[PDB]
């Protein structure tokens, strides 16, 4: 059980931690939050009271190092460091517990929920996706764009995810162009598993961090990335049965977690009827199928 | 974006550019089997490739070969029409090739987009205008070298004739669409008038008779009174 303390809350904010989010008030005698679990990508996520404007938020992993929180009066947001003086800073934790001025990560022992959205994510691959090679935690706020967003404008400010596009030289063959635009099985096994990802847990890790970033955040870009990779999965006709079998576990966690009043805008009707009712995988996606229909209905 | 009554003078203009049409390039008969059930017969179509400007007319005969075996006939029509046009895109030099073509059907857009993604730089565009190049099997002479084609085969046209050396293309392109609008709402009729008088011949080398700049005058208003006609005798008015 790690903690991540906080200078101190000068002011107004909501606070998230992973899917949990709390108040504190301006001036609140507020230390940072304990009993994180280990062995999991945690995100701590943050909106001002006085700006809804730009949710903002840390990607970090305890086991990589101490990490604190410590609002930044000139640049004006509470900012993830690095503490490298490890006695110091389980003295300082040491002290926030005996004072109790720390919320306590509150996981449910019956819920799994968060290692369902963060089976496949690595910090290691965040990091390759958010370029910011100094720190060992990774920054994303709302208004980040990412590199295929920019081709279509700071570079270190983006969102580095794989570029997938469906009416590409990549993922059409010199005389397959019907063969693979109307089955993407060619773009999805060979190009991507094969040749970028490697192997389907990398896939899925990038599917499952474009989705919490865009759920966390509203992050556009996020969101088109999260839907483009369902639906190459699913405009293939041949795909592994253990991805598909994961793939439906995986959105299945995605929908149950999404806000009831976020679907309009975080859910592309196009994706999703397509994905559940039309394309090679209609008969695949039993149980996020059912959530879906039991859950959006309108959408469908 | 796409093309309507707003921007005629971009049709006439110096960029190269084509329309493709594909409703010709999978045609069938329908039929009762022995055992009272239906079936299909093809049989040859054409993709109509042309320049609004000049007139060249890229008539790309379907021989009905190349749907033996295949599945999903109208699907495919679309995309073999890409794989046409791409091909004859890429047999033209350089300086001949179009910087923009216009597909009459939106269902084209994506299929020739595909094809055409070597081409980065040649845009391909839809309409809203209703062009009637679906009645361009009502041209005897289109229509006889489709039927009698044994392979496939491209044959050239200047769908104009000599037009040009007397109108602008904005003209020859509006007496063609006008032909054309009048043999699809009625053929019999608009085949009649173009023909009624027997000293106005076809020349071998041309499509359309040899009319006068009065006669066309003639000719012109009468398929207008062709296609308002068969317009109230469909509503009734
Ligand atoms: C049926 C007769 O149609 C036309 O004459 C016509 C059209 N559609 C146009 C618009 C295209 C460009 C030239 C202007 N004349």
């Amino acid at each position: 059980m790690n903690t991540v303390p906080f200078t101190s809350a000068p002011i107004e904010v909501t606070i998230g931690i992973d899917q949990y989010s709390f108040n504190v008030k301006e001036n609140q005698p507020f230390h940072g939050i304990k009993d994180i679990p280990i062995g999991h990508v945690h995100v701590i996520h943050f909106q001002h009271a006085d700006n809804s404007s730009m949710r903002y938020g840390y990607w970090f992993d305890c086991r990589m190092g101490n990490f604190y929180i410590q609002y930044d009066p000139k640049d004006g947001l509470y900012k993830m460091m690095e503490e490298r003086d490890g006695a110091k800073f389980e003295n300082i934790v040491h002290n926030f517990k005996e004072r109790q001025m720390m919320v306590s990560y509150p996981k449910i022992d019956e819920d799994d929920t968060w290692y369902n959205l963060t089976e496949f994510v690595q910090m290691d691959k965040i990091r390759k996706i958010v370029r910011k090679d100094e720190n060992q935690f990774s920054y994303v706020d709302s208004s980040m764009t990412t590199v295929q967003e920019n081709e279509l404008s700071d570079p270190a400010h983006s969102l580095n995810y794989t570029v997938i596009n469906f009416k590409s030289r990549e993922a059409i063959r010199p005389g397959h162009e019907m063969e693979d635009f109307l089955d993407k099985s060619y773009y999805l096994n060979t190009v991507m598993l094969q040749g970028i990802f490697k192997n389907s847990s990398n896939y899925f890790g990038e599917l499952q961090f474009a989705f919490l970033n865009a759920m966390f955040f509203g992050n556009y870009g996020s969101s088109l990335q999260w839907h483009a990779m369902i639906e190459l999965i699913c405009s293939s006709a041949t795909v592994p049965k253990h991805m598909l079998d994961k793939l439906d576990e995986i959105l299945y966690y995605q929908i149950k977690t999404l806000p009831e009043q976020y679907s309009d805008i975080l859910l592309n009707e196009r994706v999703w009827n397509i994905c559940l009712y039309s394309s090679f995988q209609k008969n695949s996606l039993h149980n996020t199928e059912k959530i879906m229909e039991n859950k959006y209905p309108e959408l469908l | 974006g796409a093309m309507n009554s707003s921007n005629y003078a971009e049709l006439f203009n110096n960029d190269i550019k084509l329309f493709v049409d594909d409703t010709n390039v999978y045609r069938v008969t329908v039929h009762k089997t022995f055992e009272g059930n239906v079936a299909t017969k093809a049989i040859n179509g054409c993709i109509f490739t042309l320049n609004p400007k000049t007139g060249h007319l890229f008539l790309k005969i379907i021989h009905t070969s190349v749907w033996a075996g295949q599945k999903r006939l109208s699907q495919l029509a679309k995309w073999k029409t890409a794989e046409e046009v791409s091909a004859l895109v890429r047999s033209l030099p350089k300086e001949e090739q179009p910087k923009q073509i216009i597909v009459t059907r939106k269902a084209m857009l994506d299929p020739l987009e595909v094809h055409m993604l070597d081409f980065p730089n040649i845009a391909i565009r839809p309409t809203e205008l209703r062009l009637p190049f679906s009645a361009a099997m009502s041209i005897d002479k289109l229509s006889d070298v489709v039927m009698k084609a044994t392979e496939p085969q491209m044959v050239l046209f200047n769908i104009y004739d000599d037009w040009l050396d007397r109108i602008s293309s904005y003209t020859a392109f509006s007496r063609l669409t006008l032909l054309l609008r009048a043999l699809k709402t009625n053929e019999e009729s608009a085949k009649m008038i173009l023909l009624s008088d027997p000293t106005i011949t076809i020349k071998s080398y041309h499509l359309w008779p040899s009319f006068t700049d009065e006669q066309w005058i003639t000719i012109e208003s009468q398929m207008r009174d062709l296609i308002l006609t068969e317009y109230g005798r469909k509503y009734n008015v």
